[PDB]
């Protein structure tokens, strides 16, 4: 759901 | 120091995202985004025409045109996009066809550490597959140390005289974490990408993708932009990494995600310069 990288 | 201050200053200016991203937020487009918070700016998004009339929203893909300069031709531009989802494979090929793209840069494996970064959107070697209205033949694969080249031929099912070759440069060795410790592989790869693209007249923008379409995607694109400036204006021309990142960030938010990617960009440019001086 959220782009950590 | 120096790189951290430069990268942190860039990250400052993006703490407010100013340009509108309303289309990506529409209920119909929710499951066309891999990540809820990574969305294309409306004004540079790739608008998909000629969609199925029965689909109420058929014009959306999580992708933006990136121009290196304000008057850039389509041939000198890029499309930054996310890796295909299971339900956007057909939209991806509609985009490639409509924009007349002839070169695709894939910066990830299909799966990394058990997580999908890109659903396979190409047939096996010598096989043919239909993706919605588009037909794709995989004509040949060539393995290199760091990448595989897939020579694909894309056409619209039924319609004659719509076939064109699309060259998929699939970078295979990018590490699961961090960045490569040496830019040699990426530079040789981008050299093949560029010579392929320049050899096709009336080619559309080069498509570049990663899991979100911003991190690895921005790193590859910015390196390609900078070495092409050096190609055109020589090794003592002035290079402004921050301003170039600012330029691409004004067209898709968040391009170049980590300070390691930032340092990798500088290293790649310095290596490219060194390669031309050192024969």
């Amino acid at each position: 759901s959220d782009y950590m990288n | 120091s120096g790189f951290w201050e430069e990268f942190e200053t860039l990250q400052q200016q993006e703490c407010k995202l100013l340009y509108s991203r309303k289309e990506g937020q529409r209920q119909e487009n929710k499951n066309k985004n891999r990540y809820k918070n990574i969305l294309p700016f409306d004004h540079t998004r790739v608008v998909l025409h000629d969609g199925d009339p029965n689909e109420p929203v058929s014009d959306y893909i999580n992708a933006n045109i990136i121009m290196p300069e304000f008057g850039s031709s389509g041939k000198k531009s890029y499309i930054a996009t996310q890796g295909c989802l299971q339900n956007t494979v057909n939209d991806f090929w509609r985009m490639v066809f409509q924009e007349n793209s002839r070169v695709i840069v894939m910066t990830t494996k299909e799966v990394e550490r058990g997580k999908s970064k890109c659903v396979k959107y190409w047939p096996d070697e010598y096989a043919l597959k239909e993706y919605g209205v588009m037909r794709v033949r995989n004509v040949k694969e060539s393995a290199a140390h760091d990448y595989t080249l897939r020579e694909l031929k894309l056409s619209k099912v039924g319609q004659g005289n719509t076939e064109r070759t699309v060259w998929q440069y699939h970078f295979r060795t990018w590490p699961d974490h961090g960045v490569p410790s040496d830019p040699g592989g990426v530079l040789d790869f981008l050299e093949e990408v560029h010579h392929k693209q320049e050899s096709i007249m009336d080619a559309g923008p080069v498509v570049v993708h990663s899991s979100a379409g911003i991190g690895r995607t921005g790193t590859f694109i910015v390196i390609d932009i900078l070495i092409d400036i050096i190609r055109e204006k020589g090794v003592d021309c002035d290079i402004d990494v921050p301003k170039t990142i600012q330029m691409v960030r004004s067209q898709r938010s968040g391009m170049v995600q980590t300070e390691a990617q930032y340092r990798f960009i500088y290293m790649a440019v310095q290596h490219y310069i060194e390669t031309l001086q050192r024969r």
